[PDB]
DNA sequence: TCTCACACCTTTGAAGTGG
DNA sequence: CCACTTCAAAGGTGTGAGA
């Protein structure tokens, strides 16, 4: 497993603290912006999301 | 109005009738037990954050001896001022009372010079951890008596490391 | 008293599979 | 979207030596 750096995670939670549901491109300003695929990041909302419960 | 409740007391209660030891070291140590707690009281549209703070249970120093603890002195001057602003900080007060406050990332310390932001303590001190909940002239505090523990660099009383040993699940390997 | 490397465990968490 | 699983890496235990 690779997993996502120190910036990149506390970035995602950051946004996730905000919404905790993103659309489509919205996936994809982060995905870029962090550098992962747009897949990475739905996908860790996704496990975000069912983690928190 | 607002009112805490610690989890897991009863397991806290085990820890009490003994004389709660916590080990501190150099890189930050856990809680063992973790302090968790529920709140309710809150105005849930409200932001808050929730600190904790661990200070002087009395000021004197001690020694184990004999199977027994016993004062050997005046609490020398201990230590650096130092908070643990709860990760989830700041949030509204529906967040905190959804379910448990867990302060379980919280670390403790014996090195004075501490780049980490962990909870300095001087070994053989008592202490007491106190929850401050305070909005982002009013922040309301709440001590747990059962929480207070005493500090040490390795366990003393041996009755207390078999007590970790058979509840603490990362102490998995030196059960029976 | 304090520190550190082990052995031995758990939790973590991105990715997997199905609904 | 959710429900759960998969299974190494990350990392928390007390030990016992050696200061």
């Amino acid at each position: 497993r690779v997993l996502f750096s120190q910036a990149q995670v506390y970035e995602l939670e950051r946004r996730f603290k905000q919404q905790r549901y993103l659309s489509a491109p919205e996936r994809d300003q982060l995905a870029s912006v962090l550098k992962l695929t747009s897949t990475q990041v739905k996908i860790w909302f996704q496990n975000r999301r069912y983690k928190s419960k | 109005g607002i009112k805490v409740f610690l989890h897991e007391r009863e397991l806290w209660l085990k820890f009490h009738e003994v004389g709660t030891e916590m080990i501190i070291t150099k890189a930050g140590r856990r809680m063992f037990p973790s302090y968790k707690v529920k709140v309710t009281g809150l105005n849930p549209k409200t932001k808050y954050i929730l600190l904790m703070d661990i200070v002087p249970a009395d000021d004197h120093r001690y020694k184990f001896a004999d199977n027994k603890w016993s004062v050997t002195g005046k609490a020398e001057p201990a230590m650096p001022g130092r908070l643990y602003v709860h990760p989830d900080s700041p949030a509204t007060g529906a967040h905190w009372m959804r379910q448990l406050v867990s302060f379980q990332k919280l670390k403790l310390t014996n090195n004075h010079l501490d780049p980490f932001g962990h909870i300095i303590l001087n070994s053989m001190h008592k202490y007491q951890p106190r929850l401050h909940i305070v909005k982002a002239t009013a922040f309301c505090t709440h001590v747990f008596p059962e929480t207070a523990f005493i500090a040490v660099t390795s366990y003393q009383n041996h009755k207390i490391t078999q007590l970790k040993i058979e509840n603490n699940p990362f102490a998995k390997g030196f059960r029976g």
